[PDB]
DNA sequence: AGGGAGTTATTCCGGCCTGACAAGAGGA
DNA sequence: TCCTCTTGTCAGGCCGGAATAACTCCCTATAATGCG
């Protein structure tokens, strides 16, 4: 944790809207209503936002928290804290 | 295990570091369970089991 | 102010939330205009869009017959420009040779012609026949004979995506042709300080030969001269339109007949279809207001009820003799519901299960 | 984690699938149990209770 | 979030988001179909009822939600309150090693203490109480002191 | 007014493939 | 005598066909036309 101060206030322009933004919610859908899972890329989205549990993908080829950085080649969701999808 | 490491090696790859890759290695794993199942080392995670 | 029911008073506290309230009061502006104009403060768009449908007043039967009229005779138009130009019937045997030879299939390409398998592969064999003795013949005659292969290629009908492929294809060759003239023509006139009236003159018409070329160069002028510094570039540009046309074959002002005529059909075309939908657009918010309580908005609503229309329009026929409002309805209809099903729940449920529920 | 994986091992710690849920008294309240009502839905099979 | 039996509880900002994103997806197909300019620019003014709806909801015709009567909270909303900061302004923060009861006189008390009940005082500082249990070792871990306390 | 024919995805049973565990015998 | 080294068979993870769900192209033909 950083310890600042001076808070800036200004202008988002478009491209540091990109910026902070780490994927396109193109599909309005949220859930799959049969398995609670994530639709992708809805604007709920685990390849965009984050993993739904824990240190574990979506599709479940990676539960090990010895993966944190690969990123599942069939679903596009980082292995990673949960706590992530509060801030992307 | 992955006891103060990250991912845990099997038997094989562990032989492999210590080059010595065969039973003698799953047969010590063995060995120290079998001798710390013995109390007063394992009084303190006998009451620590839940 | 923010007064009360019926104005009471006590309490002195209103002066606190008056200074709340600052001085910058362009407002006052704001409200002496607008309530000073009378224009109508229309913010809710079922005004706006009441209006701009109020415009157009209702297109009769005998209308609406014309204008489908006019929607044929535009596609026929394109369609027969489509038949003359030599590179559009190989890629089709290309194609049906394809479907034939088992490399395709045989509903792919046609979905029946116009005055059976058998019947399309005899066709097709004396079309090969008279495609190829007029290719042969090129060396006046070929342009007749070409002619006549066309008319009887006005035959065929194709499948609506051959069509708009085939559109495209020529489509994509007419872009390579007009950019690549367009960028030979910019950088002569203004890298070369080609005089734009001579440049009309002499280098109009043709587009094609080095007539105006070696008349420039011999032109004597200080850029004629320059003109060799990039004269490969532009002669190489020169060239490979002139292989185009030796693709092409024909001329380069058919290219432009061409280009025009299916701009112009095309333009005939959508014309009359916007007239229709504007025509029913009435009948598509009428249909509406069945559905608005599914939890969507109106608006929303006559948006889908637009789209089938549009769609609704494009594949009416006339010809069956009943009346375009009832046909139209369908589709409005349809559209409506498996809008209202799709976007309306939150967690979204396929369409058979809402259907069950 | 893994050192559970090896207090498992160890003292032979077969892990109960199943997590607890059971309604316990509010704390700090003593009584007695008055009455005791069942429902069950149409279907399942009743408890010998009820 | 799911509550439990089926039912579900939701932010009414999916809701906004999810007008805005169908308008936009089918302003996108009206725009692929080359439709009239009319209908375009109906959809133009539908997205822009949507986005403004979605920053502050309540400057237009107060786009209220599916059947429910309320109108929807909007992000403008969301942040100001009542005063302005909800949470972060009155009220309030809940907050942790709290306790609250009714008072009673107890005159032998002295000027600068006050009688405190057992129960809350062991409630308070349980974990105060496992430092000290363990400590002293009376206790082998944290769950034992736990335990002991119970 | 919802009926469907066709297609792909996804779970699920049947069968292949590599680690891991047991019992005894031999060596220091 | 106690400690160490050896051969072999079960178990769990993985892939192919199958079977229940979903999504797009067929959807249509008397006429119905502003309303929140
Ligand atoms: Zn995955």
């Amino acid at each position: 944790t950083e310890e600042f101060d001076a808070i800036k206030i200004a202008l988002a322009s478009p491209d540091m809207i990109r910026s902070w933004s780490f994927g396109e919610v193109k599909k309005p859908e949220t859930i799959n209503y049969r398995t609670f899972k994530p639709e992708r890329d809805g604007l709920f989205c685990a390849r965009i936002f984050g993993p739904v549990k824990d240190y574990e993908c979506l599709c479940g080829k990676y539960k090990r928290l010895k993966h944190r950085g690969v990123i599942c080649e069939k679903c596009g969701v980082e292995v990673t804290q949960t706590k992530v999808r509060r801030e992307r | 295990f992955g006891i103060d490491m990250n991912t845990d090696y099997t038997l094989e790859e562990v032989g492999k570091q210590f080059d010595v890759t065969r039973e003698r290695i799953r047969q010590i794993e063995a060995k120290a369970l079998r001798k710390l199942r013995h109390p007063s080392r394992s009084e303190v995670l006998r009451s620590f089991l839940d | 102010i923010q007064v009360m029911e019926e104005a009471p008073d006590a309490d002195d506290l209103m002066l606190a939330e008056n200074t709340a309230d600052e001085d910058a009061a362009e407002a006052a502006a704001q409200v002496l205009s607008s309530v000073e104009s009378e224009i109508g403060r229309t913010t809710d768009p079922v005004r706006m869009y009441m209006r701009e449908m109020g415009t157009v007043e209702l297109l009769t039967r005998e209308g609406e017959i014309d204008i489908a009229k006019r929607i044929e005779d535009g596609i026929n138009q394109v369609q027969c420009s489509v038949a003359e130009y030599p590179e559009a019937i190989t890629y089709l045997l290309e194609q049906y040779d394809r479907v034939e030879a088992e490399e395709a299939r045989l509903s792919d390409l046609i979905t029946g012609f116009v005055d059976d398998p058998e019947l399309a592969r005899e066709k097709f064999a004396e079309l090969r026949a008279q495609y190829v003795v007029t290719r042969d013949t090129i060396k006046a005659t070929a342009q007749e004979e070409i002619l006549k292969l066309s008319e009887v290629f006005k035959q065929f009908r194709l499948v609506p995506k051959q069509f708009d492929y085939l559109v495209n294809s020529m489509r994509v060759m007419m872009d390579r042709v007009r950019t690549q003239e367009r960028l030979i023509m910019k950088l002569c006139v203004e890298q070369c300080k080609m005089p734009k009236k001579n440049f009309i003159t002499l280098f109009t018409g043709n587009e094609t030969s080095d007539t105006w070329f070696n008349a420039a160069i011999a032109m004597n002028k200080p850029w004629s001269e320059k003109l060799h510094d990039v004269s490969e570039e532009v002669h190489r540009a020169l060239q490979k339109l002139q292989q185009i046309e030796e693709e092409t074959g024909l001329t380069i002002e058919q290219v432009k007949d061409i280009n025009r005529r299916m701009s112009i059909g095309e333009a005939k075309a959508r014309r009359a279809k916007k007239e229709m939908v504007e025509a029913n657009l009435r009948l598509v918010i009428s249909i509406a207001k069945k559905y608005t309580n599914r939890g969507l908005q109106f608006l929303d609503l006559i948006q889908e009820g637009n789209i089938g229309l549009m769609k609704a329009v494009d594949k009416f026929e006339y010809r069956r003799g009943y009346k375009f409002s009832t046909y139209a309805t369908w589709w409005i209809r349809q559209a409506i519901t498996r809008s209202i099903a799709d976007q309306a729940r939150t967690i979204r449920i396929p369409v058979h299960m809402i259907e069950t529920i | 984690t893994p050192e559970e994986k090896l207090l498992r091992a160890i003292f032979g710690e077969k892990a109960s699938d199943v997590k607890d849920s059971s309604l316990r008294v509010p704390n700090g309240v003593s009584g007695t149990v008055i009455d005791v009502q069942v429902f069950t839905r149409d279907g399942v099979e009743k408890d010998k209770r009820a | 979030v799911p509550l439990d039996g089926g039912r579900f509880a939701t932010s009414d900002l999916n809701d906004l988001y999810r007008r805005v994103i169908n308008r936009n997806n089918r302003l996108k197909r009206l725009l692929d179909l080359a439709a009239p300019d009319i209908i375009v620019r109906n959809e133009k003014r539908m997205l822009q009822e949507a986005v403004d709806a979605l920053l502050d909801n309540g400057r237009r015709g107060r786009a209220i939600t599916g059947s429910n009567k309320r109108p929807l909270k909007s992000l403008a909303d969301m942040i100001k309150g009542k005063q302005g900061r909800f949470r972060q302004n009155l009220l309030g923060k809940r907050v942790d090693y709290s306790g609250r009861s009714v008072i009673t006189v107890g005159p032998y008390l002295r000027l600068h203490q006050c009688g405190l009940p057992k129960k809350m005082a062991l409630e308070l500082f349980k974990p105060f109480i496992y430092g000290k249990l363990e400590l002293r070792g009376l206790a082998t871990t944290i769950k034992a002191a736990k335990k002991m306390v119970e």
